[PDB]
């Protein structure tokens, strides 16, 4: 006879897999530890496919291993991960200073600019030379955010502390504090983040502030939760009086995560990754459009030709939910959400006329609010 | 920056990326009209009134285009696209300079197609698309 | 191979292996009309919207005549042969050379027939066709 | 506050939470009916008469949604779930914010299914909800 | 993976293998109906009430065809067989690629024949199966 | 041997011995419909089923006639034929020739008759016609 | 129809392309010499072959 | 026998894998890691022109 082999392939196999879900961006882990394999000095930056496919990194390493298993285990699970070998080097010759820290950063975008996120974990935790990196996310069109594992946050009258020094006056990173032996921010970072997809109707998540991770456990504290993540109790968020961070408090048997991961006193993490995507698909419809029409002339019909691009980016964001429904707060009288103004070629002179570079196209949005506390009255008359 | 007189060569119209060339004589090139009426008023046997206003904002638009024309050639192709099984947006958008009248959308589909008559002289082939939804742009330059 | 202007003398029309020769005067002598709509946009009462795309890719072809044509023979015949019980396709295909516009099927049959007018002059003879399938060649010199 | 004209842009419902976007097109999209009559008349055959009041303070409700939407989904769990076993109330209520016309409900459960037709374009899907109490919100501002 | 435009190109269904090609024109060519009614409210001459759940999980499945599809003769030698003597289940299952909503069931029945009109044109063939059980699929792209 | 279109010049009908001529117009002129439903299914209370299968073969025939067809007097002479009290089969037998559909059986009774109406123009004439088994014939050509 | 041509779309990505496509060579340039041959240019066709499939492969992943 | 009765001028009727088919009246052979030396074929990832000869046996894997 014969096997039945001979026509199909049936396994029965023990594991866990997760639906794809596409999303928008990828984020990069960036260490010290290097496989020599596959990213010595020649690959800085290597993608993946999943769990499996991860062999070159020991599957029981801090930094990587210990971090890709929680980023994987989100619910619906994100795609290609990235690994880096950014600070490779020791922080630097002499790690009081972190010049040697940006210019290893500086030599990893020239292989590969794909990521948007940034998280670096079980290495570089509150170290001195880590401050280049904020300086350095900044004038940049990504996030990077750290995960400290423990310091003076619950005194909120210290200064020495990453937060502390740095409260308000960056406006793009966080700090996803814990206790020690937990990796966070791959936890929700690009694996919430990620899988997201901002054409759909309604698929605004201007919150990030009521979400559940893969698999990790709370912290404690009552009052002390109020020094981290900066928040007071009734009347807003006060910049003065914490530190603005994230923690994963419970309060039910629920665990989740808290203050919607601000990186000022009132900026949150929704907003710029909405921003962030509306910037990323202009870029890429106007390239779809020099490499599709041969030529797009120099005078006001080519400008409105280009200007059409943000015009429809802007209706297919405001069906989503990030701007505003045409309705001004003040008066709830009418005012338009978002207007689109394009300069007039026709005063230019010839002298930049022949540089072949447009003038700039202004664009204007109105934010779409969004809701972190309710307040109820009850007033019983008997 | 007065307002200029009106005239064709000042109005632009893209049709996923590309612009939209060869159009037929007429007074009516590209026209759009809005799916449903604004609103409805019922008044009842006493005389008291009611209004009531729709959230269907949808429109359809009406291209005519030359036998010879290259957004004749890719519409025809998108045409078959559909017709395939693949099915996606291409957004259309269209705009006048001179007053910044007109109107964009986000994704379209095909719903007509023209009839192809030879003849003895050129005839016109005309397009229908119709999209979810469609945002005009205020003239701001009157 | 520049887009020369349009004329009748590149119009090919082949019908059964035969050409087609006596066309009457007009704007519009071979016109050929998809079935029904491309799709159908659907807005409920909320606002959202779905679209639905047709699986009918049918066409039908009207062709006029003067009354001496040897195609007005041919066709008189084939009507003929469909009365008496045999049923067959007769591809039909017509196409213009300055811009590959036009189309083919591989099955036809005739759906309408003329009127036999005598008067005074001659009259048109109108004959409509149907078929199952129409694929469109796509214009690849614009 | 001047009593605005009717819009489904005012109107909000929402069912175990979530909210309830994907509505077919129509004049009746959510409509609620009560049980059974609210009293019973009975004459005798002298003439008197004796007023009989029920003490049924149920309601049903009807909801048309298009083949996709959310709500959809939501049901279809719903639904599943009361097969599995699982009985539970997800209430149920909506509201219209011109004139506060509306209702609450505090536990219903699914009494009908919708019909899965295919068909050539999009079909309604209507579900059927009971709950055993309903109380109407009174319209305050006429 | 965008929730694309619904089309009847993209809607599969097996009937024990082989597919089923041959369907008639209209918005309902395959429409799937439950058994019974979800669940049953009692309500008390007090005001008490109390919801029944049934476990009658059965469907059925009407199919139109025209007179000329292979369908139909599979259906037709599939009554045959069950007529003669044999009974088997012949499983049949479809779903919609767009928003995997449809259903599947295991061992289905022929329940109804259709009527062998003749007439001048073609007519419906109606096909009526019955399951004893019938799993809807959960539409997990809404 | 491809499958051509439909047409009623390629049905033929016997009805003892003699064809059938006279019939009206419209889309139905002869329709056979069967006796009683194939099957039923009976679901218990507590889920599980089971399915019931006829052994009740038997047909119905409706045939419209125009009041001037020699299928008429052939009718109207069977019909007092068993009045008188004779009784017979007289075995009538339908096909298509394009895809062998159709069905024959061997002992009809008449069992309704029409109605004579005089009118200002012709009026259908129907007779209904019953067996007692019906063979169908399987459609070998698709 | 049959169903031995492809369904107009491009496996690598599944966007649009034709499945097949007739090209005609232009006769208004061919000189004298070789018309009088009485024998065509050549017309070319593209096809694009519509796959089967011989062989089948499931995972069956069981969670408990 | 099979090869010829196809009629390619309806829908659908395009036999492009003649991969599993029956014949009239004949019976089977035996080998199972010797049908790939003949056939030619791998077991899972393909067929290999190196690793076998490519023809046709007919064999079983159930009664069929």
């Amino acid at each position: 006879k014969l096997p039945y082999s001979r026509v199909t392939n049936v396994t029965l196999t023990r594991t866990d897999n997760f639906p794809t879900r596409r999303g928008f961006g990828t984020q990069l882990i960036l260490t010290h530890t290097a496989v020599s394999g596959q990213v010595d000095a020649t690959k800085r930056t290597k993608l993946y496919a999943s769990l499996a496919e991860v062999e070159a990194d020991y599957p029981a390493n801090t930094s990587v291993y210990k971090a890709a298993l929680s980023a994987f285990s989100q619910n619906p699970r994100p795609i290609r991960l990235k690994v880096g070998y950014a600070a490779t080097p020791t922080g630097g010759d002499d790690a009081a200073k972190k010049a040697d820290f940006i210019t290893s950063l500086g030599a990893i975008l020239n292989y590969d600019q794909a990521f948007y996120q940034i998280t670096l974990d079980a290495a570089l935790r509150d170290q001195p030379y880590l401050d280049g990196l904020v300086e350095w996310v900044e004038a940049q069109p990504k996030i990077a955010m750290i995960d400290s594992n423990a310091a003076g946050h619950e005194d909120p009258a210290n200064t020495t502390v990453i937060a502390a020094r740095h409260k308000g006056t960056v406006e793009r990173t966080a700090v996803f504090y814990h206790t020690d032996s937990t990796e966070y921010l791959a936890a929700s970072m690009a694996a919430y983040m990620s899988t997201r997809v901002f054409d759909d109707a309604n698929s605004a998540y201007t919150l990030k502030f009521k979400k559940a991770p893969g698999v990790r456990a709370i912290d404690k504290g009552s009052a002390v939760v109020t020094a981290i993540t900066g928040f007071v109790e009734q009347t807003g968020q006060s910049e003065s009086a914490g530190h603005c961070a994230n923690t994963l408090i419970d309060i039910g048997d629920q665990e989740f995560l808290v203050e919607g991961s601000t990186l000022t006193q009132n900026v949150f993490l929704d907003e710029i990754h909405a921003t962030d995507w509306i910037i990323a698909r202009t870029e890429e419809e106007m390239l779809s459009l020099f490499l599709n029409n041969d030529r797009v002339p120099f005078t006001d019909q080519g400008m409105q030709q280009l200007a059409s691009v943000p015009r429809a980016i802007m209706q297919l964001a405001a069906r989503a939910g990030i701007v505003a429904l045409d309705l001004n707060p003040l008066t709830g009288a009418y005012e338009p959400a978002y207007t689109i103004t394009v300069p007039s070629v026709f005063d230019i002179p010839e002298s930049q006329r022949k540089a072949r570079i447009a003038p700039a196209i202004q664009v204007r949005f109105r934010y779409a609010g969004a809701v972190h506390y309710s307040v109820i009255n009850y007033t019983m008359t008997f | 920056m007065a307002m200029k007189a009106y005239s064709m060569l000042n109005v632009t119209a893209t049709l996923d990326g590309r612009r939209v060339i060869g159009l037929m004589d007429g007074d009516d090139a590209i026209t759009t009209s809005p799916g449903v009426d604004v609103g409805t008023m019922l008044v009842g046997a006493d005389g008291s009134w009611l209004f009531s206003q729709t959230a269907d904002k949808s429109a359809t638009v009406v291209i005519k285009l030359k036998p010879n024309s290259p957004t004749h050639r890719q519409l025809t192709e998108k045409w078959m696209a559909q017709r395939a099984g693949r099915l996606v947006g291409f957004p259309f958008d269209f705009i006048d300079s001179a007053s910044n009248e007109g109107g964009t959308g986000a994704e379209f589909f095909i719903q007509k197609a023209p009839d192809d008559s030879k003849g003895n002289n050129a005839v016109v082939r005309e397009w229908t698309i119709v999209t979810g939804e469609w945002t005009p742009t205020i003239p701001t330059l009157l």
